[PDB]
């Protein structure tokens, strides 16, 4: 079920997920988790270093998960769910169109504002980078959160 | 679609919707979940226009109702007026006459389904706008009407919802703009 | 035609007077034009007198009969006998005219045109060109009489003033 064509194929599917689920879905998923995790890791690190202007007073010092429990009350989180959900409904259409025969390759939403992938070759190198940073990010995010659970400390603070 | 592919203009990722063609006015190709596939586009177009034509009047009204009230009627925030008029029975008068016009409209929808009339044409052009001399303008106007309608429906929706949270009238909110109540003051924790 | 958007109803044809092609509902498709035409003239004729009566009765009451504050009340202050006497007189007039061909299939079986009772005691139907024009005037005034009567009566039941009186003091609800 695992073949060379997908980018990033080192051939590692010990549990054989590929055999039961369409690779196009699995890939769209790996990128989507990765793209989210990269942003999450960046945010958790950014949050410790800087906060937006009025934020500290309303939320105080809560960080990581604790901030979420406080954030939901602000409704900052809701706006995030409603807008992100609106993007996702288009994303559901995209997976459906792709699963139905369609041109779009998994993970392609057509966002290249700076025309960075215009060279065909450079795109391939970037694609490998994106899975790899994303695979790392997910591992890191999980770690930062678990570290948080146990130490009650933000990751930059744990380094401090 | 950074990889080359045939695709819809509005959204790069998705294919042009089938049975969705440039012919209806204001077709940027966006029907991401096909509804057009499930129900006939002309019946759907009649709906977009009807909702829009209703909406365009409503956006003007919510704004006009704030600034001015006919003298015989009291000035109250518009959402309140519906409650006042409904007790008054003014709303029933709007409902009855609007329903009568709609019954003529419902017959025209049946014709739209069986060929006959183009969606949304009631042949209401009392003025000469898009008259045979101005017939060239009709294609252009059609685009404006859908565009104004799409926008108005979003705008009214916005005015009413924003008004409920702010409890502040739309003209007032513009001139005095404040965060939803308590946010600057409140700390979640 | 009257509704630009809808196609003109088929059975409607220019022949009947005042045919503007206004049958969006298309009742004419379902039922004979003549039967309907008879009803439209008959409701219109009854109404013409109806409107005339509401205006006359508020102004004039028989010394013989008691008067109501509204023309509508006059129907109530009249003895019960009067209503039933009139009700029978009217029914007979229906019988004589329709020749006992009251039902939709029966009526018109022997021609009788549409909505014609052969009542021209004063001879005015002498010239055909006037008769058409007269037919158009009759049907238009009959439809107008239907709408007006409904209005005169409903306003009177509501407000209680007379139609002429209501103009003198509008007294809007
Ligand atoms: C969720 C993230 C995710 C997803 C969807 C994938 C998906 C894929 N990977 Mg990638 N990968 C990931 C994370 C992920 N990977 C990470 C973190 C690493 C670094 C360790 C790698 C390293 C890697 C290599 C080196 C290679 C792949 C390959 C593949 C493909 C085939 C592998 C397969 O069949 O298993 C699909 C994978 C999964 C089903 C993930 C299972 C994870 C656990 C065990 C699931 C446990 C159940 C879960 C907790 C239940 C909760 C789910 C709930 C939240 C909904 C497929 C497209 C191969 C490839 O490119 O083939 C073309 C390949 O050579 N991956
Ligand atoms: C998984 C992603 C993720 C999630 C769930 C959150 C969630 C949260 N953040 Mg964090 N944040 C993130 C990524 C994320 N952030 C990133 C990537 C940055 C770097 C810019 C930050 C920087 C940041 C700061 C400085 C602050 C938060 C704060 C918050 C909280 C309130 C939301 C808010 O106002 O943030 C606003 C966040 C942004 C405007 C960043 C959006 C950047 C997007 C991802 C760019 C996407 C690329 C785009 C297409 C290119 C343009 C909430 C717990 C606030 C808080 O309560 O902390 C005390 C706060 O002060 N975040
Ligand atoms: C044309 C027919 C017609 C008629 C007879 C009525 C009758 C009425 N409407 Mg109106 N209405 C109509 C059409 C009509 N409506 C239409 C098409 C709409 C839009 C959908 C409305 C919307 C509407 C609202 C929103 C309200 C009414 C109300 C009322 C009632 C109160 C009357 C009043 O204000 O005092 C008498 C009227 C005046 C003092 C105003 C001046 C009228 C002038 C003198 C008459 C001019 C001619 C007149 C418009 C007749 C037109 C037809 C004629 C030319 C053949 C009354 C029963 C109100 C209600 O329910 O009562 C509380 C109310 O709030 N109506
Ligand atoms: C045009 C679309 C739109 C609109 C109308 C809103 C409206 C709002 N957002 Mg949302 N938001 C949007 C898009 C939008 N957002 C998008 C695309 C994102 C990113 C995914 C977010 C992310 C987001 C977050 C994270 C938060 C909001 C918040 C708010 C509120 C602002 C606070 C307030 O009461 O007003 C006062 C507003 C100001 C003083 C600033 C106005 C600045 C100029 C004039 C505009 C308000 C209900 C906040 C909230 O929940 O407040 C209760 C909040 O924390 N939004
Ligand atoms: C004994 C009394 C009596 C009788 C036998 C009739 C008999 C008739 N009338 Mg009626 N009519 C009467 C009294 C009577 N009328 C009175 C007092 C008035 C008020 C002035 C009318 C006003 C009237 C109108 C306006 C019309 C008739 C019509 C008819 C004819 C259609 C038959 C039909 O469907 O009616 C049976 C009745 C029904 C099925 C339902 C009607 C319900 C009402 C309230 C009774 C029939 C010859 C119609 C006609 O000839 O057009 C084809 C017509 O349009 N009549
Ligand atoms: C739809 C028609 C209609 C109806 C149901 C009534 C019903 C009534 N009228 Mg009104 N009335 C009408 C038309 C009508 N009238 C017309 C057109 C006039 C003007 C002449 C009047 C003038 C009038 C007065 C002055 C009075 C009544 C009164 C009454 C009540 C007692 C009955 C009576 O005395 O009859 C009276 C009937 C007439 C004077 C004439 C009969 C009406 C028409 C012409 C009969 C049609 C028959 C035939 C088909 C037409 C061919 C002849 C044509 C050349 C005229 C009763 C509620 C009395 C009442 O209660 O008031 C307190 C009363 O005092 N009516
Ligand atoms: C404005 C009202 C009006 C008009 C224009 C007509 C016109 C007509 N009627 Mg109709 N009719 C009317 C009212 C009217 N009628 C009323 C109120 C009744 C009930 C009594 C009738 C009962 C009636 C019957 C039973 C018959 C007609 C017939 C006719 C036609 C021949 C009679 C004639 O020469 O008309 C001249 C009519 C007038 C000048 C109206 C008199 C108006 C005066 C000036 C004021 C009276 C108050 C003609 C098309 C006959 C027909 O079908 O012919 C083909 C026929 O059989 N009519
Ligand atoms: C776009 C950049 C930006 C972001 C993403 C962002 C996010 C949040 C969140 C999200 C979780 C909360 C909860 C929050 C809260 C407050 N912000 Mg802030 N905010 C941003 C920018 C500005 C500016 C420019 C100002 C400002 C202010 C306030 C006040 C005021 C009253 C107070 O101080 O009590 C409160 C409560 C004003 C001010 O007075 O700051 C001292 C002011 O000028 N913010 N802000
Ligand atoms: C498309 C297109 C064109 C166009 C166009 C345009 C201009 C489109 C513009 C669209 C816009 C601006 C849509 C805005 C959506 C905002 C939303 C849904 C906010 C939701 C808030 C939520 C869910 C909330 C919340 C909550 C929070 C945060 C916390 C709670 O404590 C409180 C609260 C309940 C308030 C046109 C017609 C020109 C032409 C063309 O033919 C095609
Ligand atoms: C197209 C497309 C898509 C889509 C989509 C979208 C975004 C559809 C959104 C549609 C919307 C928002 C339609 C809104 C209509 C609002 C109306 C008709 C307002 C009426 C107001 C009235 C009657 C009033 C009033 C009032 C007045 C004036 C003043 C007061 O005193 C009284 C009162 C309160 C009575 C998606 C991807 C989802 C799927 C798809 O594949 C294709
Ligand atoms: C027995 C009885 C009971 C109790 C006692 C009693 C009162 C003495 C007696 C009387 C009972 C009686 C006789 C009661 C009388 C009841 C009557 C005659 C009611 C008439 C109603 C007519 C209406 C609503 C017309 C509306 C016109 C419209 C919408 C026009 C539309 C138009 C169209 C179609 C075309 C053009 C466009 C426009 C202009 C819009």
């Amino acid at each position: 079920g695992l073949d060379g064509t997908y980018v990033g194929d080192v051939g590692f599917d010990p549990l054989g997920f590929s055999s039961i689920i369409d690779m196009r879905w699995l890939r769209e998923a790996e990128l989507k988790h990765g793209r989210v995790c990269m942003l999450a890791a960046t945010g958790m690190i950014v949050q410790d270093v800087y906060q937006f202007p009025g934020v500290t007073k309303s939320f105080g010092d809560a960080k990581m998960t604790t901030l979420h429990d406080v954030a939901v009350k602000q409704g900052s989180m809701q706006q995030l769910l409603v807008w992100l959900g609106l993007l996702e409904i288009f994303g559901f259409v995209a997976i459906v169109q792709m699963l139905q025969g369609s041109d779009r390759q998994p993970g392609d939403f057509g966002f290249d504002p700076l025309n960075c992938a215009a060279n065909p070759d450079t795109l391939a190198r970037r694609q490998l980078v994106e899975l790899k940073n994303g695979r790392l990010a997910m591992i890191a995010t999980a770690g930062m959160l678990h570290h948080f659970f146990i130490t009650g400390k933000g990751p930059i603070q744990l380094i401090t | 679609a950074v990889f080359q592919g045939d695709f819809s203009e509005s959204v790069p990722f998705l294919k042009t919707p089938t049975n969705l063609d440039g012919s209806l006015p204001g077709d940027v190709g966006f029907d991401p979940l096909g509804f057009s596939e499930v129900f006939d586009i002309r019946v759907l177009r009649e709906a977009e226009l009807k909702h829009g034509r209703i909406a365009m009047l409503a956006t003007l009204g919510y704004l006009v109702q704030e600034a001015y009230v006919f003298p015989f009627f009291d000035k109250v925030p518009p959402i309140q007026a519906h409650d006042v008029l409904v007790k008054s029975g003014g709303m029933s008068q709007i409902l009855l006459w609007t329903s009568f016009l709609e019954i003529f409209g419902g017959i025209a929808l049946f014709q739209t389904i069986q060929g006959r009339r183009y969606p949304g044409d009631f042949a209401f052009d009392p003025l000469g706008l898009s008259q045979g001399k101005n017939a060239e303008k009709l294609e252009r106007y059609q685009l404006a009407e859908i565009k104004h309608s799409r926008l108005a429906m979003l705008a009214f929706s916005g005015f009413v919802h924003q008004g409920f949270i702010t409890k502040q009238g739309v003209l007032e909110q513009l001139g005095n703009f404040k965060p939803i109540p308590g946010f600057p003051e409140a700390t979640f924790f | 035609n009257a509704m630009p958007f809808l196609e003109r109803p088929p059975k409607l044809d220019g022949s009947l007077a005042g045919d503007v092609g206004f049958d969006p509902v298309g009742f004419s498709n379902y039922f004979d034009i003549r039967w309907l035409r008879e009803a439209e003239l008959k409701h219109g004729r009854v109404c013409m007198l109806g409107v005339t009566g509401l205006l006359v009765q508020e102004a004039i009451c028989l010394p013989q009969f008691a008067n109501g504050k509204t023309p509508v009340d006059d129907f109530f202050v009249v003895p019960a006998a009067g209503l039933w006497q009139v009700f029978f007189t009217i029914g007979a007039v229906e019988f004589f005219s329709n020749g006992f061909k009251l039902t939709p299939g029966d009526m018109f079986s022997e021609g009788r045109e549409a909505g014609d009772l052969g009542f021209d005691p004063l001879g005015c139907g002498k010239n055909p060109d006037a008769l058409a024009r007269r037919r158009l005037v009759e049907v238009k005034n009959g439809r107008l009489a239907m709408i007006a009567f409904g209005g005169m009566l409903h306003q009177q039941l509501l407000t209680g003033q007379g139609t002429l009186e209501q103009l003198a003091n509008f007294k809007a609800i």
